[PDB]
């Protein structure tokens, strides 16, 4: 008897601390005062009018349910549920070094971006008359692998300003992307006393002049903002977050994170150290295969990518086996059975790895790894549509996401890879042109077999229902304006096209034949 | 390190932890009392005579067989989250007076010096009660 803390431990070097009076608790009054359990008043041993007392913010433990106030740590569920709603955010720090001791300051913070913000020591100091937020003195870690630490004692900023950074450097990251703040990390005691200093915390709040949920909050005057809408916010009004070494990791950090991702290497920074945060997140969640049971509703255009998508791809597997007439085709990665050109007269056989249920007597069950299987599909043609993978077959048809395009659609990934998020977001590998080495690179054109039915243009290239003359005919005139309005579309989603090198323009033609 | 001196017991962790994050620290205490969680509890209780004024606000424990008396600043739920205070600049009513409080209601004492308010003119309680009004 008994237990304690400590959590506001009292870090000054004074001995005899405290005053009944001016006394937070009990268990500091000087032992001077104290009786049978109790405290009383001696008029004879003063109260101090003047000391200052470093007050611990470190061990905050917040776990507590209270109706109208929503839990802020998240099941990795429904974390999932909000994914780049995520942000890695590791803080280093410094030890309050001169007129007391025992506490950690927040020295670096760092992000799933880019970006470090450095801050001067500063920490909560009891006084006589109130508790005052304050610079202090500090030093660095004892290790030598903290001595990239200590020039920064000097370089900034003071707290009034950093909050604000941080909610703009926020503010302008999930505007767009998202409702809501995920912070994703890997040990998370600290970071969570960092967040003291940025972060107010309460009831469900809709933003000021706006429809969706409050994001951030601004002291300078009482209210309420939005991802989009605040400006000038000093706090973050209601961060969710995840701890991932919560889900049960053997080692450190690092130890995990470079067995997947090789892509990052490691620089004591606190960025670094936040971002490897994000790929264990990233790869322990989405290089599972595919769950389809996630539905993230979308803002925007997906639409528009995902019809031009599916449009494009029947035109070119549709035209495909009409210029080499192929006796099979070979489709690679569908899960539900869905001939993409529902008619011809070709064998059609799926294979996928994760074959859904129903329709799974329709579906061999495969992985392909060209190692393996350049040899066993040599017959007819193959056809990879977003089925990413080891480098693709000589005869082909493919489709892959190109990974270095950024778009509100694609959030970074492991390793090099991104995530890509239309609807059940979508992991994809890096973009490696040795995939390609085989297949050559699908030039633009069009096809329409039909009978011909605002101002007219020629097309070098559209084989098209009628060419014996310019010919713009108003109906594929139209419609191949708006066909390839439809790729261009699908190319600037960062996109690509790679057949098999044999293929010509040329053979559709001879379908004119008669 | 600790290498420090430890001002804080467990059982009142969680409930500091949530007014020290809040915007509103007076509602989201009261709230925590309604979901059914425990008061602030180590307040410093004063050891006295019981006899003095009934006031609430003193400079020295002055207590009723009917009050309890404690350190302010103990009571205080600004002084004990260690967050500015609801005075505007910058400072507290009870750090560095004793603080009264009916044996009954004594309990909550942190809760108390929110829900009520001191008569200027008998500096005592009101309701709890007071002469005026
Ligand atoms: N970087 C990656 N992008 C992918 C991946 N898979 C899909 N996508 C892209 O995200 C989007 C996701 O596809 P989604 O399944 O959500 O779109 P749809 O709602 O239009 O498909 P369905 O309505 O369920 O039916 C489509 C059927 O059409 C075929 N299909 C399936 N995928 C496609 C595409 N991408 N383009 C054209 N046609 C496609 C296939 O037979 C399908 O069964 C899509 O726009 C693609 O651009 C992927 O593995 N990596
Ligand atoms: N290396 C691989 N070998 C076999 N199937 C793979 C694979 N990599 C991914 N897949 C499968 O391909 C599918 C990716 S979704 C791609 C969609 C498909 N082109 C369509 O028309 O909708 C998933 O079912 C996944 O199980
Ligand atoms: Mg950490
Ligand atoms: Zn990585
Ligand atoms: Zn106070
Ligand atoms: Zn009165």
């Amino acid at each position: 008897a008994e237990n304690v803390t400590g959590l506001f431990k009292d870090c000054s070097k004074i001995i005899t601390g405290l005053h009944p009076t001016q006394a937070p608790t009990h268990l500091s009054v000087d032992i001077k005062f104290k009786t049978e359990g109790l405290c009383v008043d001696i008029p004879g041993i003063p109260k101090d009018m003047t000391y200052r007392r470093l007050i611990s913010m470190m061990g905050f433990k917040m776990n507590y349910q209270v109706n109208g106030y929503p839990n802020m740590f998240i099941t990795r569920e429904e974390a999932i549920r909000h994914v780049r709603a995520w942000i890695g955010f590791d803080v280093e720090g410094c030890h309050a070094t001169r007129d007391a001791v025992g506490t950690n300051l927040p020295l670096q913070l760092g992000f799933s971006t880019g970006v470090n913000l450095v801050a001067v020591p500063t920490g909560y100091v009891d006084t006589e008359n109130n508790t005052e937020f304050t610079r202090v003195n500090a030093k660095p870690p004892p290790g030598d692998q903290f001595k990239h630490l200590i020039p920064l004692m000097y370089k900034g900023l003071p707290w009034n300003v950093v909050r604000i950074k941080i909610v703009q450097m926020l503010s302008d990251t999930l505007k767009g992307l998202s409702d809501r703040v995920v912070f994703v990390l890997w040990a998370h005691g600290f970071e969570l006393t960092s967040m003291k200093y940025f972060v107010k915390i309460g009831p469900e709040r809709t933003c000021c002049l706006c429809d969706k949920r409050a994001t951030c909050f601004s002291t300078s005057s009482d209210t309420y903002a939005c991802w989009n809408h605040s400006v000038g916010f000093d706090y973050v009004y209601n961060p969710f977050m995840i701890d991932v070494q919560q889900w049960g990791f053997t080692g450190n950090l690092q130890s995990n994170h470079d067995q997947h991702c090789q892509v990052h290497g490691n620089a004591h920074v606190a960025s670094c150290d936040a971002i490897m945060t994000r790929c264990l997140a990233v790869h322990e969640c989405f290089v599972k295969r595919v769950d389809w049971s996630v539905e993230y509703p979308i803002i925007g255009d997906e639409l528009r990518v995902n019809s031009a998508c599916r449009k494009v791809q029947h035109m070119v597997v549709k035209s495909a086996l009409l210029a080499d007439k192929f006796p099979v085709l070979h489709d690679i990665g569908n899960p539900k059975a869905i001939k993409c050109v529902p008619q011809a007269e070709v064998e059609w056989k799926f294979y996928d790895a994760q074959p859904c249920s129903d329709k799974a007597y329709k579906i061999e069950e495969l992985f392909y790894s060209y190692a393996t299987h350049h040899d066993k599909f040599t017959d007819g043609v193959c056809l990879f549509w977003n089925c990413n993978v080891d480098r693709y077959p000589a005869n082909a048809i493919v489709c892959r996401f190109d990974t270095r395009v950024l778009s509100n659609l694609n959030l970074p990934g492991c390793d090099g890879g991104s995530l890509y998020v239309n609807k059940h977001a979508f992991h994809t590998p890096a973009f490696d042109k040795s995939a390609f080495t085989n297949l050559k690179q699908l030039p633009f054109f069009y096809y329409s077999d039909s009978p011909c039915e605002y101002v007219p243009l020629k097309s070098a290239t559209c084989i098209t229902r009628c060419n014996l003359g310019g010919a713009v005919c108003r109906h594929h005139a139209n419609e191949y304006r708006q066909y390839l309005d439809a790729y261009n579309m699908m190319i600037s989603a960062g996109f690509s096209l790679w057949i098999y090198k044999q293929f010509d323009t040329y053979n559709l033609w001879n379908t004119f034949t008669r | 390190g600790s290498a420090g001196n430890a001002t804080e017991v467990p059982a009142n962790s969680t409930v500091l932890s949530f007014c020290a994050f809040a915007v509103d620290p007076a509602k989201a205490y009261k709230d925590y009392l309604a979901s059914g969680g425990q008061p602030i509890t180590n307040c410093v209780k004063m050891l006295c005579t019981h006899t003095g004024t009934g006031q609430a606000i003193t400079v020295t424990p002055e207590a009723n067989m009917d009050q309890e008396s404690f350190g302010g600043a103990s009571c205080c739920l600004y002084c004990r989250c260690h967050i500015d205070h609801p005075n505007p600049k910058g400072f507290c009513d009870l750090k560095g007076k004793y603080v009264q409080i009916p044996t009954t209601c004594a309990n909550d004492p942190v809760g108390f010096t929110l829900r009520n308010t001191v008569c200027t003119v008998c500096g005592m309680w009101k309701g709890y009660g007071c002469s005026c009004d």
